[PDB]
């Protein structure tokens, strides 16, 4: 639902800022590397 | 609204929310999320206007 809602946000919105993708990622995450993968996917 | 939208109510709590922000995951204290906090804007060594 969340990353979801970021996913779907962003393709309306044609775009993501660093801002939004921090705020709409989980929370449990605690390493760079899998934020990094969720951002080579989500581009 | 802000303070509708903010769940935490007191210092301590806050600290808190502060500390799973910024070190996120690691069980969090009272000690720790104050030090986390105070070392943030308020200590000497780590946050310098010019």
């Amino acid at each position: 639902s969340q990353l979801k809602l970021l996913v779907t946000r962003g393709k309306e919105q044609g775009y993501l800022t660093y801002a939004e993708v921090n705020d709409h990622l989980p929370e449990d995450i605690v390493d760079s590397d899998q934020i990094e993968d969720i951002i080579q996917m989500i581009n | 609204e802000t303070l509708r939208v903010d769940p935490t109510n007191d210092r301590l709590s806050a600290l808190v929310e502060i500390y799973r922000m910024m070190r996120p995951g690691e069980p969090p204290t009272r000690e720790a999320a104050e030090s986390l906090f105070e070392n943030l804007f308020f200590s000497e060594d780590r946050y310098d206007l010019s």
